[PDB]
DNA sequence: CTAGCACGTGC
DNA sequence: GCACGTG
DNA sequence: TGCGAAATTCCATGACA
DNA sequence: ATTGTCATGGAATTTCGCA
DNA sequence: CTAGCACGTGC
DNA sequence: GCACGTG
DNA sequence: TGCGAAATTCCATGACA
DNA sequence: ATTGTCATGGAATTTCGCA
């Protein structure tokens, strides 16, 4: 209808005009450098690009090929891309090709017992009829507490960590979100003795990196003292304990235990660089080395990353995807911005849900 | 001449028998000598066994150069001069029926068995559970001679439980005529 | 006894001369500037490292700054790296922190039916009693044929291509090392036929990158088509087989249908640039296309890492380690190296082994 | 006046009732006229059904713009030309007792009965493992007219299997007596 | 190749 | 049958 | 022989394992 | 005896229509 | 959190 | 009991 | 105020998930 | 409502013993 115009020789912005538009087969058709083209009326547009998307789900590029065989319209990819941003099944099933930003480096804790992160490892080898270990890291210090159990339940939790809670209580108590940290009653427990409880954002075990990275040295040590013999690994517990709590940092220059108490015990090479001072001089020479600790810092960023913005269109990864099924959520809006990694959406489920930015994607198109 | 540490030496001593509490009888008390810090841990019997199963968690923490005991059986056993010498610590004992220490640590240990009977009074079977809290006021309070808690002294900073309150620690009339009835 | 001549105050090479060394509790003591420490007999020094290096099975540093606690002599990181080179548990059990040399990237291959990439995908949803697909993928084209069967066996392989090759046969089929590939059953099946089987070094599927990432697009396709309905596939398959055959490849500019028949058949959005040349111009045409494929190259090398070489100390990754065990086999000796990401290694059971060099470490120390 | 390609048309037919192989009965046979390549498809009956079963496996590689037959049941059905529609073909008849297709068509359909019922000699039941082997020969073999096997032109390169032997195709002596009991 | 287990929670 | 090597 | 915008190409990213 | 790959979509660059 | 399945092969 | 959310 | 070598620090890498 | 971490061992840099 509006390409009638074009026929008579008239013309329409988004047309060249030294182009030669003819009429053939009852359609509208225009010499181009690569061939002759159809060109179709702008009612029938978003069908073709909906028909040449459809055959495969194929994103711009794809798209436009198809329909560059038959078609030429101004201005092409404008409509193909409008297709793809709503193409549910594109948008739930497409991988990003956005990173995230740079990770944070959060402050290490002023004090020992200012934060404690609790991680299970396990299952096991059963070994004298105890499958978990509880592994409590203390912050600041990097000071380590294993206790092994038969479940990684709260009440195998309280147990333990009324035994640890006996020398010092914590201000806070950093753990993913574990069945058994997230019980009301643990939640209990915690209130009563003015702990408070600090959960990772969900699927997103980097946040307990501290411990995470705390289970990697003690497997790697019960690993060598195990080699060639069977696995079991109760009775090395203890001595694992007190190995790594001893273990130099190089980056630190120091042992955790050094870190918490300033002075070593009678362990094998024990240092005694302060068998002169007094313990008060000792103690403001632990209070300078605890501030003088080495903060390694954010890295640079990747060439193409992202940073959530309020009111963005954004999809929370699907957890545990069954086979053949969308690893996304359906876009969902960002409510807040707690940090440039952490984020409140109101979820798929219509929910507030703090998140990692790792298990977003921005929504594309 | 070289100034006391912590982990210098630990004072260890048995307390007991008490009344059954989730099947325990007695408590272990190790004293650290230089920060008058605190470990409680409850035991079945005054024996090497429960001294032994008790101190190896103590010393998966921290190792004493020194432990020092009364002549008691549990710490004269060789089982314990075995477990000893393994772990390098040298075994001191005060002779018999002279049992010495320091001031301090014969303050601690007598604000211990004070605390230990004043909860034991309405509760003489749920001391168990109690053990955390005694061990905790015990390390968090003000010390005469010094001015700092054994809390402060060990680890170089404040608690996040500060014993604000010093309590009565002495009996009071009600307590003390339900705690005579005990025995009737 | 070597160290009289210090008491003394004669000299030694190693032993600084502005230093005073001299004698106390029975022990040999020099002052250093980080305070007094025993110098022990060379005869007692090999123990001493090892003592410190055994509480927690520490590296360079970390076993170093024990040792220097309480003692000091001329190079003592000399001696620790020696221990370190001969803990057993520490070579079997510590990570590498070198990285493998920059990716191949192999020729295309020539014609078509001159390679296929084979693998199977699954298990799958059952789907009308079908649980897996068996992927073929033609290197040069990257045209796929997909046949769906009930197990991963060569039975059903052979079925499956005895189809397939009734259209053409390739001179070589590259596989992983699958059961149903490395059978003599279909060793022989092959040998019959005049096909060359080749295939991947084991625990790399990088090395069927053409079949895997074939893979990805059919069950990205799948999942698409499969969006709120139930999971079956079956009815589906020669539908994305004939999708993706046709679905353009925007970095070559071609689908893998063009480039193995130079024109489209009957499917939707037919391109039909060369209607008017006769099938032998069209062949020619074709001919040009082929041999001007754009071909990516390797990137460049990151900053620390390793390529082999014949006679290097080299450690084969564990391929499926039990819960706390090492996850390296003994150190190996390169036998020969194939280019410089494959290599042959005479392997911990005393066999010829072809290996990629992914799942290598060098031995350090 | 456009040069004729592949997919232009692809010509097929039943052959059959064979003896039984494997439960099958009857090939169901495609030629593409351009090329003179040609696909065999095992089925159990002329039927729509088995005719659809081979050609949507067929038309998953390619689809033809038009199929050509005689007047058989399988392709004049209903169901047949809703098939075809559905996939945007066009289907062309010749006049029922008049097959026509093309010389080139004539000449390869001759080659493939004549072929069939060479290799059916010895092995009347054993003919379905054997259509790989026919597909390949006929599809590289050198044509009279053109210089090019079908092969050749439908993927522009050599074969990896060449049929460098043209053999007989005729029977022999002792293949035409063994063959005159089969009745018998 | 992907499956399953564990806990606590809410019909 | 059962233990192993590879996916 | 230069401008604005559309068209094309570039290419980091992730998932196939 | 063997070896990564390629769709995807913002961004960077180039081409094009018009003076 | 890690377990299990599948096949073909060799006592 | 059973289905779900998280490890 | 400089040289060779040893000592120390730097830091990419990988595994905890 | 919350957030990566740190042992490891070659390599790069600095310190040290001696003139
Ligand atoms: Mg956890
Ligand atoms: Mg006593
Ligand atoms: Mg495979
Ligand atoms: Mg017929
Ligand atoms: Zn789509
Ligand atoms: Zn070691």
């Amino acid at each position: 209808a509006e390409l009638d115009q074009l026929l008579q020789g008239h013309y329409i912005k988004g047309y060249p005009k030294q182009y030669t538009y003819f009429l053939e087969d009852g359609k509208v058709k225009v010499s181009r450098p690569e061939g002759v083209k159809i060109i179709p009326p702008q009612s029938d547009r978003q069908k073709i690009v909906l028909q040449a998307h459809n055959l495969a789900h194929t994103g711009r590029e794809a798209t436009l090929l198809k329909i560059a065989n038959l078609y030429w319209w101004p201005n092409m990819r404008k409509d193909v891309v409008k297709q793809l941003g709503r193409c549910q099944q594109c948008l739930i099933t497409n991988a990003s090709n956005k990173a995230s930003g740079p990770i944070l480096r959060p402050d290490r804790p002023q004090k020992p017992f200012d934060k404690f992160f609790i991680d299970y490892i396990g299952p096991l080898p059963p070994s004298q009829g105890y499958l978990y270990v509880l592994v409590v890291v203390d912050g600041m210090t990097g000071f380590t507490w294993l206790y092994p159990t038969k479940a990684p339940s709260t009440s195998a939790t309280v147990k333990s960590l009324n035994v640890l809670t006996s020398i010092a209580i914590p201000k806070v108590i950093h753990s993913d979100q574990g069945a058994a940290f997230t019980s009301s009653t643990f939640a209990e427990w915690a209130k009563e003795r003015g702990i408070h409880l600090e959960f990772s954002t969900p699927y997103h075990p980097q946040s307990s990196g501290k411990v995470e990275r705390k289970n990697s040295d003690i497997k790697r040590l019960l690993t060598k003292l195990l080699v060639g013999r069977p696995t079991k690994w109760y009775d090395l517990l203890p001595v694992v304990q007190l190995a790594l709590n001893n273990t130099y940092s190089p980056v630190l220059k120091y042992t955790p235990h050094q870190l918490l108490f300033g002075i070593d015990s009678n362990t094998p090479f024990a240092n005694q660089d302060t068998l002169d001072l007094t313990r008060e001089e000792e103690l403001s020479l632990l209070q300078e080395i605890r501030t003088s600790l080495y903060h390694p810092s954010t890295p640079p960023a990747s060439s193409r990353s992202w940073s959530p913005v309020v009111g963005q269109l954004v999809q929370e990864r699907v957890a545990r995807p069954a086979s053949l099924r969308p690893r996304w959520h359906k876009p969902s809006t960002v409510l807040k911005v707690l940090n440039p990694r952490t984020v409140v959406i109101l979820d798929h489920l219509g929910n507030n849900r703090t998140v990692s930015i790792d298990n977003l994607k921005p929504t594309s198109h | 001449d070289r100034p006391q540490k912590p982990f210098d030496k630990f004072f260890i001593d048995y307390i007991g028998p008490l009344p059954p509490s989730q099947g325990y009888l007695y408590v272990l008390v190790v004293v650290d000598g230089m920060t008058g810090f605190t470990w409680l841990y409850p035991t079945k019997a005054p024996s090497t066994s429960a001294t032994v199963k008790s101190l190896n968690v103590l010393t998966s923490i921290a190792i004493p150069k020194v432990i020092h005991s009364d002549q008691g059986a549990a710490f004269t056993s060789s089982t314990f001069a075995e477990w000893a010498k393994e772990r390098g610590i040298h075994l001191e004992f005060s002779t018999p029926y002279h049992p010495q220490s320091s001031g301090k640590v014969e303050r601690k240990n007598s604000d211990i068995k004070r605390l230990l009977t004043k909860l034991l009074v309405g509760r003489p079977t749920k001391w168990y559970d109690l053990l955390p809290v005694v061990q905790l006021a015990l390390n968090n309070t003000y010390s005469p001679v010094l001015k700092y808690t054994p809390h402060q002294l060990l680890f170089g900073i404040d608690s996040n439980t500060p014993f604000a309150n010093q309590d009565t620690l002495d009996l009071t009339r009600e307590e003390e005529l339900s705690l005579l009835q005990e025995i009737r």
